[PDB]
């Protein structure tokens, strides 16, 4: 598939106006790349970490999950030896796994985060629209 | 029990060969019971002609002669799709092969022997999505005597909607 890379970190200016949106096709992947740090550049406490949620429009608008059920992934490996922790979501129409998400042409879908290096100063969120 | 392979225990660090490349089985990530898990999944139940293979790494046999192979997996009912998928299946095939050398990326179907056609004891239906109900099947088979230096397992999908969450291979000592 075409894959779409999203760097999920507060330094990414794409998040600056709270309206980061990407446009994908069915069966594309979105690779959400967690913040990641080389072994000495930044103090441990300054390293960003997030809970990622996949939520409905109302939760995206409020930037607040409605329930823990919406946790999609956690960016909790900020200095992992191999490189950044990555969530790779395939925008597939059907799943055999009932905790996962189905995606439809012509629909839009939403990720928000909450910080674990938690002074929530700012909303990071993402809208993904699936074409026909 | 001496465990020779355990997919879930690798926590996503283990990647298996897929054939044909970029069609078929995909490694997916989800949270279940508040922990991150990985699974190989495929669901091409609408189109013609699926023949998607997932093959493990080469597994060194050591002294194992008879291995037990435990699978845990979900399968979705072919009647649970809006279309009505007339090319949908609810089984998949389990195979193995022994070899004295790892072939690496040179995957040859013909060297594999079928162990079994695997079917879900409990099928996933529509109403399971809204209930967030996971019907996780368990099937175990055994193969032997093994005699070569290592072996592979492989899974062949022919148009089912299947997620494979656990593959454990072990032998028994006394």
């Amino acid at each position: 598939a075409d894959r779409h890379t999203v760097f999920w970190n507060s330094s990414n200016p794409k998040f600056r106006n709270e309206d980061y949106t990407i446009h994908v096709q069915l069966n594309d992947y979105v690779d959400i790349i967690c913040p990641h740090y080389e072994d000495h550049s930044v103090a441990d406490a300054a390293m960003e970490q997030y809970i990622l949620y996949l939520v409905e429009h109302e939760e995206y608008q409020l930037c607040q999950p409605q329930s823990k059920d919406q946790v999609r992934w956690q960016c909790n490996r900020p200095s992992a030896k191999h490189g950044p922790e990555k969530l790779s979501e395939k925008f597939q129409r059907f799943t055999p796994f009932t905790l996962g998400k189905e995606f439809k042409e012509g629909h839009s879908y939403y990720y928000i985060s909450k910080p674990i290096h938690q002074h929530e100063d700012r909303c990071l969120r993402l809208k993904v629209t699936v074409k026909i | 029990e001496v465990v020779l392979l355990d997919f879930a225990a690798a926590g996503g660090e283990l990647g298996w060969l897929t054939h044909p490349y970029g069609k078929g089985w995909d490694l997916m990530q989800n949270i279940m019971n508040d922990m991150p898990i990985y699974m190989y999944s495929v669901c091409n139940v609408m189109s013609g002609d699926q023949d998607n293979w997932l093959r493990t790494n080469w597994v060194y046999r050591g002294e194992a002669e008879r291995i037990f192979i435990e699978l845990k997996f979900t399968v979705r009912d072919c009647n649970s799709f809006p279309g009505g998928a007339s090319s949908c299946k609810e089984t998949f095939n389990l195979y193995y092969a022994e070899s004295d050398l790892d072939y690496g990326t040179n995957f040859q179907k013909r060297l594999f022997t079928k162990i079994d056609t695997i079917a879900p004891d409990e099928i996933t239906v529509s109403s399971d999505f809204e209930a967030r109900h996971v019907k996780l099947n368990v099937e175990e088979r055994s193969v032997g005597p093994l005699t070569r230096k290592g072996f592979y397992l492989a899974f062949q999908d022919i148009g089912a909607c299947v997620a494979l969450l656990s593959v454990r291979v072990y032998y028994k000592k006394c």
